[PDB]
RNA sequence: CGAUGUCGGCUCGUCGCAUCCUGGGGCUGAAGAAGGUCCCAAGGGUUGGGCUGUUCGCCCAUUAAAGCGGCACGCGAGCUGGGUUCAGAACGUCGUGAGACAGUUCGGUCUCUAUCCGCCACGGGCGCAGGAGGCUUGAGGGGGGCUCUUCCUAGUACGAGAGGACCGGAAGGGACGCACCUCUGGUUUCCCAGCUGUCCCUCCAGGGGCAUAAGCUGGGUAGCCAUGUGCGGAAGGGAUAACCGCUGAAAGCAUCUAAGCGGGAAGCCCGCCCCAAGAUGAGGCCUCCCACGGCAGCCGGUAAGGACCCGGGAAGACCACCCGGUGGAUGGGCCGGGGGUGUAAGCGCCGCGAGGCGUUGAGCCGACCGGUCCCAAUCGUCCGAGGUCU
RNA sequence: GAAUGCCGGCAUGAGUAACGAUAAAGAGGGUGAGAAUCCCUCUCGCCGUAAGCCCAAGGGUUCCUACGCAAUGGUCGUCAG
RNA sequence: CGUGAGGGAAAGGUGAAAAGAACCCCGGGAGGGGAGUGAAAUAGAGCCUGAAACCGUGGGCUUACAAGCAGUCACGGCCCC
């Protein structure tokens, strides 16, 4: 279950068999392990990972102890990952080999507060025959006095976006362990420059 | 959203906000130091600073551009001979923006003098 | 780190170098893999390339021709590997980076807009003096 | 991307000059045809004395589309028209000969018959 | 199924 | 629209409720280190004409 | 009846199951394929169009299917206003008439501001017996749940023939969903060019305003995007429905059942994805501070830490979140690259001239990828444990 | 204690909608207890078969100057019908 | 208010006496704080009395796992006499 930090790069496409692939590039590696959660101390398996060097001068004292008691330089991030028990004390791009599909988790982007058409897809009003100031609208929100109310979970207008989202069953296009790149067929989510999580993947 | 967008818009539409830049320019270019609000200030570093330089470059094209913005003849020949010339060997910031500690009254908006450095 | 340059280094694999510079307007003649059956063979499709959008290794070009009465454009990578080789044909002088406005005009008016670019001709046939 | 209301250029002498569709015939609720797919349509306009004549429906591949078709290999083809041609329910064309090019799309969707009568594929 | 307005319209 | 309206009057212990939100919060001040009025953060001193060390303007 | 707005449509759903499809099954006058009929099944799905105000219905073209009902004949403080109920006008018809009709016809005022509950989002407060910075478990909840075609098995089983399988295995789709922006394709209010009229600077040349809240036109980076790209529905395990059994009495036979055991659905539980300890039942782990002064309490100064303030941000209505604050690349400038435009001005040459050619892919140049302390994030202030009892 | 009573006062909605044409503003100087809002200058924009000028109705001192800013001005006011 | 005929309000009270607050202080002023007057100044002219709704400051008790025609009965806690 193997699993790793990285950053979102960018997109591009490589070719393969005179085939266009759409790729987005990951920066991977390398993570030093920090914690190992165990089922004796803890209660589940998984590994705690770092990832990006820390400005020490940065990093306070309740943080630099825990770096500390792993004998690890300061890291800008921690993120574990679930029922993943690496030999090393340290994870890179290695544990992918190009042909894998894996599944990779970040923060979409953020449209900030929505309206029903963009966040779900509302049908909205007409634009004319006599449409009056209702065309992004969403149009009624219940009955009458059965019941009286609007169920819980209503599709409404409001923030959308900047949410965790995990896209599944990416194809690993190529890994480039010189540099750190891990290359990834398809769309990954998130901004350029957004932190991500690329596990093994649960689909058979 | 404004996904990595650059430039405000000062609730004025084009025409209006470009003219409110030029006479910013105008006037701190004329008086070394101007007062405005603040994000008008922030504005005005960029759009002045770029004239300064081209006024550091002196060729006739330079002068040519500059005047689309500045027009006066004399300020802009005060600019090439007297200013852009204090600012041969600084690259860039050409223009500070500090903020003030009073509020206009009439409306609360906060003030902010913007100069010509040193 | 350097997002852009991770790209590029990415991207540096696949760049191609060997093929001829050209412009919009100018006649150009792309030697194409093509699969049928059961084998894989040379098209060549030659045109007026009326468009190159630029985006380094992901820059594309449009090139358009007509075809037994119809309009045809194709639009290619500019460093794909199904691109054999690229001949220019004839270099057109445009006043345009993009010259859709073509798609509209009859094969006399275009020929007058886009005049032989008699400067790039000359400058080919100066290269193509070798030792 | 044809669809029902989208007029098509007939490209072969079954004596059809324009069709106009009405239903794409890919599964329960396509909403594009493009290159090899199938339609029903309408013969909205015709030639005195051919197979068809105005009034028919009949099926057409559609052999050339204005939207563009994307490749595999990154690359797209992009035609003047849209134009398809008629065929009966076997997918050969109820004409003779077929005129301008065609996508090449066709061949990998066993319009063999109309991909060899074309005088270029694309 | 058509039936009477009750009430007219405001 | 059918001009909706409060339907009962809001009691004060609603409406005081409502305000639990709306004290200001004094203006945030530090001393200028040169004349040790007391002022904005940020801003050159009104009192002395002071910021970053300087004489900024004549006050 | 001191008003419970009334048909149809749109929008948005949600439920029932007497199920239209898809899954499971018994019987069949079930050879096969296809059907009929009943049973189980509500997870999902259930198309586009012509007519008509229509609901309905008929019709065209498709489909796995084109289900039927409830929700004030769901939904007008959500839209419409075609239909019916006002005043105008006309036809038919009735009435001497004024006028009339569970007839027809053309026309005809649909109200910016949401208090409470409810719903979508976001905070502020307090709590979670020391105070803090991280990382987490998942009670519980939500999301999702569709399906077709072709090929192989095999032209095999079955069948006189036409036709044509079970099981098992591949490939390709439609619609839907989430994400994305490399490509394709949009936009891109000033990023570039061209162009007209007019006024102006400065006469020429070169420019500026205005013609829209871009004057017009041709283009167009980032961003945000779909028409573009990736991925999803599962697999799998468990328990079941109808239904099929094994073993088996009562009842020497028989019996799926009374004891016991098995098989068995798109359904149910788990599995996937997302929320989630206000889960007051307030969880856990790692790290940091410490037992300070005066009188489970008050007042004071601190600790770890936090906030304030500032520069900002693919975060954002405010708030919040995240990054940075000279021990600095946070924005602004400047530089380099990209990218757009498409060869500036000036000068030289040719031409009577409009123009042209060269200098020149020039000049200009948003946001993208970077560098660089030139400009600004100066200087600081205020909060903040001393840990209740068996 | 009620008559959608009468008269008056004061609440609620609420620091909410709004502040009356989207022709448009910016800076420097002056004045003053106080200035986005008054004066002056420069720059910018709008009207120009008018949004300029002259008559008649109607209005009735609103004209000019000095001194004022409680109220009137949808904000401010040192300004003003 | 209405073209007009015509409609048609609200609005009383310092103190015996103005003795109606000189002068100083803050403030542009308004306003207040002293001083002074008066038997009395929360009789200070926005003046006898000065109710109630309504707005506030300060104190006691109470309240952030709770379900409400708001009370009532009971017990307990705290605060006061
Ligand atoms: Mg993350
Ligand atoms: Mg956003
Ligand atoms: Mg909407
Ligand atoms: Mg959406
Ligand atoms: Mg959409
Ligand atoms: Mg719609
Ligand atoms: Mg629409
Ligand atoms: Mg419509
Ligand atoms: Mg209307
Ligand atoms: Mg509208
Ligand atoms: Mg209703
Ligand atoms: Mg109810
Ligand atoms: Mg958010
Ligand atoms: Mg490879
Ligand atoms: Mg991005
Ligand atoms: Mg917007
Ligand atoms: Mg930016
Ligand atoms: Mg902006
Ligand atoms: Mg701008
Ligand atoms: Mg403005
Ligand atoms: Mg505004
Ligand atoms: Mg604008
Ligand atoms: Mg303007
Ligand atoms: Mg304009
Ligand atoms: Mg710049
Ligand atoms: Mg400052
Ligand atoms: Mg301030
Ligand atoms: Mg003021
Ligand atoms: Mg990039
Ligand atoms: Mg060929
Ligand atoms: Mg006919
Ligand atoms: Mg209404
Ligand atoms: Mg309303
Ligand atoms: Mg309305
Ligand atoms: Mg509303
Ligand atoms: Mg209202
Ligand atoms: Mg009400
Ligand atoms: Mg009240
Ligand atoms: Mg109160
Ligand atoms: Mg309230
Ligand atoms: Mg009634
Ligand atoms: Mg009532
Ligand atoms: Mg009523
Ligand atoms: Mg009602
Ligand atoms: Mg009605
Ligand atoms: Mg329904
Ligand atoms: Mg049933
Ligand atoms: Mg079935
Ligand atoms: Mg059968
Ligand atoms: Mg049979
Ligand atoms: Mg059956
Ligand atoms: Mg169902
Ligand atoms: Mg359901
Ligand atoms: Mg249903
Ligand atoms: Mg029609
Ligand atoms: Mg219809
Ligand atoms: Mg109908
Ligand atoms: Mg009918
Ligand atoms: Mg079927
Ligand atoms: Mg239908
Ligand atoms: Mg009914
Ligand atoms: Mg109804
Ligand atoms: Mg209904
Ligand atoms: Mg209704
Ligand atoms: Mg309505
Ligand atoms: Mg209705
Ligand atoms: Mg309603
Ligand atoms: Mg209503
Ligand atoms: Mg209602
Ligand atoms: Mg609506
Ligand atoms: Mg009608
Ligand atoms: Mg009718
Ligand atoms: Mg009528
Ligand atoms: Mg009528
Ligand atoms: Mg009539
Ligand atoms: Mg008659
Ligand atoms: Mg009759
Ligand atoms: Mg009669
Ligand atoms: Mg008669
Ligand atoms: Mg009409
Ligand atoms: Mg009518
Ligand atoms: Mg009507
Ligand atoms: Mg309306
Ligand atoms: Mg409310
Ligand atoms: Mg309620
Ligand atoms: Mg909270
Ligand atoms: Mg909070
Ligand atoms: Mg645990
Ligand atoms: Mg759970
Ligand atoms: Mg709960
Ligand atoms: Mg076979
Ligand atoms: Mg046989
Ligand atoms: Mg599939
Ligand atoms: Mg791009
Ligand atoms: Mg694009
Ligand atoms: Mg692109
Ligand atoms: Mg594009
Ligand atoms: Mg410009
Ligand atoms: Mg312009
Ligand atoms: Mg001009
Ligand atoms: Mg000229
Ligand atoms: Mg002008
Ligand atoms: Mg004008
Ligand atoms: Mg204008
Ligand atoms: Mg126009
Ligand atoms: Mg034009
Ligand atoms: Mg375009
Ligand atoms: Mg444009
Ligand atoms: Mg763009
Ligand atoms: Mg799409
Ligand atoms: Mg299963
Ligand atoms: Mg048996
Ligand atoms: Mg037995
Ligand atoms: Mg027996
Ligand atoms: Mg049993
Ligand atoms: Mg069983
Ligand atoms: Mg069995
Ligand atoms: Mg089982
Ligand atoms: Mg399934
Ligand atoms: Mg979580
Ligand atoms: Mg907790
Ligand atoms: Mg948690
Ligand atoms: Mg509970
Ligand atoms: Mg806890
Ligand atoms: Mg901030
Ligand atoms: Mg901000
Ligand atoms: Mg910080
Ligand atoms: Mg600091
Ligand atoms: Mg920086
Ligand atoms: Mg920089
Ligand atoms: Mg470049
Ligand atoms: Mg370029
Ligand atoms: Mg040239
Ligand atoms: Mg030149
Ligand atoms: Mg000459
Ligand atoms: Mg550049
Ligand atoms: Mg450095
Ligand atoms: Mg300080
Ligand atoms: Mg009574
Ligand atoms: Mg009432
Ligand atoms: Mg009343
Ligand atoms: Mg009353
Ligand atoms: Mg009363
Ligand atoms: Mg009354
Ligand atoms: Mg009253
Ligand atoms: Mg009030
Ligand atoms: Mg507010
Ligand atoms: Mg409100
Ligand atoms: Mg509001
Ligand atoms: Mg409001
Ligand atoms: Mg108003
Ligand atoms: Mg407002
Ligand atoms: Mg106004
Ligand atoms: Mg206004
Ligand atoms: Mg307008
Ligand atoms: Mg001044
Ligand atoms: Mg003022
Ligand atoms: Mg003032
Ligand atoms: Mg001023
Ligand atoms: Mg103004
Ligand atoms: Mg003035
Ligand atoms: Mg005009
Ligand atoms: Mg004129
Ligand atoms: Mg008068
Ligand atoms: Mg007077
Ligand atoms: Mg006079
Ligand atoms: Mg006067
Ligand atoms: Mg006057
Ligand atoms: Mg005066
Ligand atoms: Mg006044
Ligand atoms: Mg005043
Ligand atoms: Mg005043
Ligand atoms: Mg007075
Ligand atoms: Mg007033
Ligand atoms: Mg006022
Ligand atoms: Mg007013
Ligand atoms: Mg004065
Ligand atoms: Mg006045
Ligand atoms: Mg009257
Ligand atoms: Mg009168
Ligand atoms: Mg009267
Ligand atoms: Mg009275
Ligand atoms: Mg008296
Ligand atoms: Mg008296
Ligand atoms: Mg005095
Ligand atoms: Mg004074
Ligand atoms: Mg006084
Ligand atoms: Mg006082
Ligand atoms: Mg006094
Ligand atoms: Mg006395
Ligand atoms: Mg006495
Ligand atoms: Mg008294
Ligand atoms: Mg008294
Ligand atoms: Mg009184
Ligand atoms: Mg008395
Ligand atoms: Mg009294
Ligand atoms: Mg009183
Ligand atoms: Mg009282
Ligand atoms: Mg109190
Ligand atoms: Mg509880
Ligand atoms: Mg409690
Ligand atoms: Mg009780
Ligand atoms: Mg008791
Ligand atoms: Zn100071």
């Amino acid at each position: 279950m193997k699993g790793i930090l990285g950053v979102k790069v960018g997109m591009t496409r490589i070719f393969r068999d005179d085939r266009a692939v759409p790729v987005t590039v990951i920066l991977a590696g390398p993570c030093p392990v920090v914690q190992r959660r165990t089922p004796e101390k803890d209660g589940y398996t998984a590994v705690q990972l770092g990832f990006l060097p820390q400005n020490p001068k940065r990093v306070n004292r309740p943080l630099k102890g825990h770096f500390a008691k792993a004998g690890v330089e300061p890291v800008r991030i921690l993120r574990e990952i679930r029922d993943f028990n690496p030999e090393g004390d340290t994870v890179t791009v290695e544990i992918f080999k190009p042909g894998e599909r894996v599944d990779v988790t970040g923060t979409s982007k953020g449209r900030g507060f929505a309206g029903v058409m963009k966040r779900w897809n509302f049908a909205g009003g007409p634009d004319s025959h006599g449409a009056h100031k209702i065309h992004r609208h969403p149009g009624s929100i219940g009955n009458r006095k059965t019941p009286g109310r609007v169920y819980k979970g209503k599709k409404m207008a409001g923030h959308y976006g900047a949410e965790r989202v995990t896209v599944m069953n990416l194809e690993v296009v190529d890994v480039i362990p010189e540099e750190n790149l891990l290359l990834v067929k398809g769309a990954v989510p998130g901004p350029n420059g957004g932190l991500v999580i690329v596990r093994e993947t649960k689909k058979a | 959203m404004r996904h990595l967008k650059s430039g405000r818009k000062l609730n004025r539409h084009s025409s209006h906000r470009l003219a409110l830049y030029r006479n910013q320019a105008k006037s701190l270019l004329t008086h070394g130091r101007i007062t405005t609000t603040v994000p008008k200030a922030k504005e005005l570093r960029g759009f002045v600073d770029h004239l300064i330089h081209l006024a550091k470059r002196g060729d006739l094209h330079a002068r040519r551009l500059v005047l689309r913005d500045l027009q006066d003849v004399k300020l802009v020949r005060k600019l090439f001979d007297e200013i852009a010339p204090r600012y041969r060997d600084r690259q860039g910031g050409y223009t500070r923006v500090l903020k003030l500690a009073e509020r206009r009254r009439g409306d609360g908006a906060p003030l902010a003098l913007v100069e010509l450095v040193e | 780190m350097n997002r852009g340059a991770l790209i590029k280094l990415v991207e540096s694999r696949y760049v191609r170098t060997d093929l001829p510079e050209f412009r919009p307007g100018d006649t150009v003649r792309v030697s194409y893999k093509v699969k049928e059956g059961n084998r894989t063979r040379i098209q060549d499709f030659e045109g007026i390339v009326i468009r190159i959008r630029r985006n380094g290794f992901n820059t594309t070009f449009t090139v358009r021709k007509v075809s037994y009465g119809v309009g045809v454009e194709r639009i290619f990578p500019l460093h794909s590997p199904l691109i054999q080789k690229i001949d220019i044909v004839q270099r057109g002088r445009a006043r345009r980076a993009k010259l859709y406005f073509i798609r509209n005009l009859s094969d006399r008016e275009i020929r007058r807009k886009l005049r032989a670019d008699r400067k790039r001709i000359d400058q080919d046939r100066a290269a193509e003096r070798a030792a | 991307m044809i669809q029902p209301q989208t007029y098509l250029e007939v490209a072969d002498n079954t004596g059809a000059r324009k069709i106009m569709c009405i239903r794409v015939l890919k599964g329960s609720n396509a909403k594009y045809a493009t290159v090899g797919d199938v339609i029903v349509a309408s013969v909205k306009e015709a030639i005195p004395r051919g197979a068809v004549k105005e009034g028919d429906v009949v099926k057409a591949v559609v052999v050339r589309t204005k939207k563009e078709i994307k490749r595999p290999d990154g690359s797209a083809i992009r035609f003047d028209d849209n134009a398809a041609v008629i065929i009966n329910n076997q997918l050969e064309p109820r004409g003779t000969r077929v005129f301008g090019p065609v996508a090449r799309e066709l061949r990998e969707k066993g319009f063999m018959k109309i991909v060899s009568l074309a005088p270029e594929v694309l | 199924v058509d039936k009477p307005d009750y009430r007219p319209r405001p | 629209a059918k001009h909706p309206v409060p339907k009962k009057k809001t009691s004060k212990a609603r409406r005081d409720a409502r305000r639990s939100h709306h004290a200001l919060t004094p203006p945030t001040l530090v001393p200028c280190p040169e004349c040790k009025a007391m002022k904005p953060p940020h801003t050159v001193c009104p009192e002395c004409g002071y910021y970053a060390g300087r004489k900024v303007l004549e006050v």
